[PDB]
């Protein structure tokens, strides 16, 4: 079994990382003058999408592009867009999360080909220019993103309370690759952030119940669990789908870009 | 390259830094492969404390650093060696951690008592196996094994607040093989917590007696004179005492090296006699559950830790030098 499983309740995670909205949506407003909330919730599906291509590419499994990825919505909780490239972040939390998982160190030539190749071929439609950093803006962005996460390097993720709520169900074969594929949706959203993993869990669990018209009522009474809180995760996740629908990323996301806020260069 | 001017120079003018903060040149107590430990007093003097300072080996985040740092970053438990601060020096690449200074360790406390020959006080023995059961247990409830344990890595604060308080460490390292599982010697492929426990048994040996159980010279998983070192002092597996012996990799080297009746009157019993521990004791019989050959029969530290020898008189104290005097000399620099 992985280190550190049981103790999410003492972990940094949840003492430090689990952020208050009213917070998160307060440092927002410095990039709330360059973009509309629309559009920088957008940006966020955008570069959830290419840390899994970037993850998807160099063949790392599900919970280490998740790692990475909340590697990347840390860093952009606290700070503004122009103050890293979040072109050369995603590569660099991919990166970081490979080390911390212990599937090892992406050598200089394969993560820098792989997030040529994958801005390239997967987003060429937002990146007309190749990716223009190399290895040492890499390791300079890490010591950066260490230092802005204090050092919290183990994170937890709903893979795994998800997987043990459907064995105890008895519908893992029904179940888990619909719910599986909604949390992986969740983290499209600020939701990682903001709840425990096993909340995230059960939200999902819950709409995959309500898609497959499976009745699960009875075993979600019998949890002890704040099903408010659920509620609101389940909203959330119902209002993703509605935000997908309506997101043609393709044909909006050059522009968007175009209106990050820039850095100041050196004077 | 492409960083917000402002963002950096901000935080550039708030980032401490380990030189500005601690007073450490050349006060190096420890070399090795993981990096290099100082000895450190604070420089802006609100504090008299001895620190800790590690220079990890290398620059940037190795599978070393990142290793050590996302763990340490977790884990609190009073017999682990607790990491206080990271620092990240930009102009060098170069990773350092703080912690509180341990001035003792078991390697430094045998040798005292190895070289007066005054054997370790015996509620100090008990009091030293049950923090460091106490510590093994909290890593083990967390997937995290140890994987060296030995005297070096077993840490004692001195004088302080914590006075007498285990420290389970990792100092690194070229290499002996005293306080590795039978397992391991015969090729086994992977770390368990039975591996851990073993190694325990071995320091607990050490402390009754002064000396190291499985001492041997210096020499792949297969270490001839090592295994001999065991059997000379347990004997020799019976089938029965270790079925799965069979699924080493190295049990068929084994068979053409060893025959077992070169160990017919060798006995762990025999052993502990002639250092003056006694068979009948609870000493005797929990160092017996550790030190068992097939891994699967050893018991767990939390089983080690309920065993009645910590209910017999004396009961393990916090203090594990009982409040007395502490005899031994401070760590001297390299
Ligand atoms: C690559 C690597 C290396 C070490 C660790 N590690 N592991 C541990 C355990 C006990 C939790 C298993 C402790 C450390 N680091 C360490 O003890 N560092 C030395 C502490 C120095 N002492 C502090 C107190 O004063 C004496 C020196 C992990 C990964
Ligand atoms: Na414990």
């Amino acid at each position: 079994d992985k280190a550190m499983a049981g103790n999410f309740w003492q972990s940094s995670h949840y003492l430090q990382w689990i952020l208050d909205k009213q917070d998160l949506l307060k440092e927002r407003q410095k990039d709330l003058k360059f973009l509309s909330e629309e559009e920088y919730w957008k940006l966020q599906i955008f570069f959830t999408n290419v840390i899994q291509a970037l993850g998807e590419h160099l063949k790392l499994r599900q919970q280490v592009i998740a790692t990475a990825t909340v590697y990347f919505k840390r860093f952009y909780a606290r700070y503004s867009l122009k103050s890293i490239d979040p072109v050369l972040m995603a590569p660099t939390c991919v990166f970081l999360a490979s080390k911390v998982e212990e599937f090892g160190v992406v050598s200089n030539t394969r993560l820098i080909a792989a997030a040529t190749s994958v801005l390239k071929t997967r987003f060429s439609y937002a990146f007309p220019k190749e990716f223009p950093y190399r290895m040492n803006h890499i390791l300079e962005c890490e010591f950066y993103l260490l230092e802005l996460m204090d050092c919290c390097l183990i994170v937890y993720h709903p893979y795994r309370p998800l997987l043990q709520y459907v064995q105890d169900m008895g519908q893992e074969d029904m179940l888990l690759p619909l719910a599986w594929r909604i949390v992986n949706d969740t983290y499209r959203t600020d939701l990682c952030l903001l709840y425990p993993p096993f909340m995230i869990a059960l939200a999902c669990l819950h709409v995959a119940c309500v898609v497959q018209q499976k009745d699960a009522r009875q075993w979600f009474a019998e949890l002890s669990v704040d099903m408010e809180k659920i509620l609101e995760i389940i909203r959330v996740i119902l209002k993703l789908y509605e935000q997908w629908k309506n997101f043609d990323e393709r044909k909006e996301m050059a522009t968007i870009l175009s209106k990050m806020p820039k850095p100041k260069p050196p004077p | 390259d492409k960083m917000d001017y402002d963002f950096k120079v901000k935080l550039s003018s708030e980032r401490e830094r380990v030189e500005d903060l601690f007073e450490y040149e050349g006060c190096k107590v420890g070399r090795g492969t993981y990096g290099h430990v100082y000895k450190a007093k604070r420089k802006d003097g609100k504090d008299d404390k001895d620190y800790a300072l590690k220079q990890i080996e290398g620059t940037g985040i190795s599978m070393s650093a990142c290793r050590e740092i996302a763990l340490l970053r977790e884990l609190k438990h009073p017999n682990v060696i607790s990491l206080q601060k990271v620092f990240l020096s930009h102009a060098d690449r170069k990773v350092w951690l703080l912690f509180d200074y341990a001035e003792h360790d078991l390697w430094h406390i045998i040798k005292f008592h190895r070289a007066s020959k005054v054997q370790l006080p015996r509620g100090m023995v008990k009091s030293l196996l049950y923090q460091i059961l106490d510590g093994i247990h909290y890593l083990h409830a967390n997937w995290v094994l140890h994987r060296d344990l030995k005297p070096a890595n077993i840490l004692v604060m001195g004088e302080g607040p914590e006075r007498g308080r285990v420290k389970i460490a990792d100092m690194g390292f070229v290499v002996t093989f005293w306080y590795r599982a039978p397992e391991l010697l015969l090729g086994a492929r992977h770390y368990t917590k039975a591996i851990d426990i073993w190694a325990i048994g071995c320091i607990f040996a050490e402390l009754l007696t002064s000396e190291p159980i499985f001492h041997c010279r210096q020499e792949n998983p297969y270490h001839h004179d090592q295994l001999d070192r065991i059997f000379n002092v347990m004997g020799f597996p019976a089938d029965k005492d270790w079925e799965d012996i069979k699924k080493m990799p190295e049990h068929s080297t084994l068979m053409k090296d060893f025959r077992r009746n070169t160990y017919t009157n060798c006995s762990l019993i025999k052993y502990m006699e002639k250092h003056k521990v006694k068979p009948d004791s609870k000493a005797f019989h929990l160092l017996q559950k550790l030190l068992t050959m097939d891994p699967i029969k050893r018991i767990t530290s939390e089983q080690a830790m309920q065993d009645p020898y910590f209910l017999e008189d004396p009961l393990p104290t916090s203090d594990v030098f009982a409040g007395c005097q502490i005899p031994y000399p401070k760590r001297e620099f390299l």
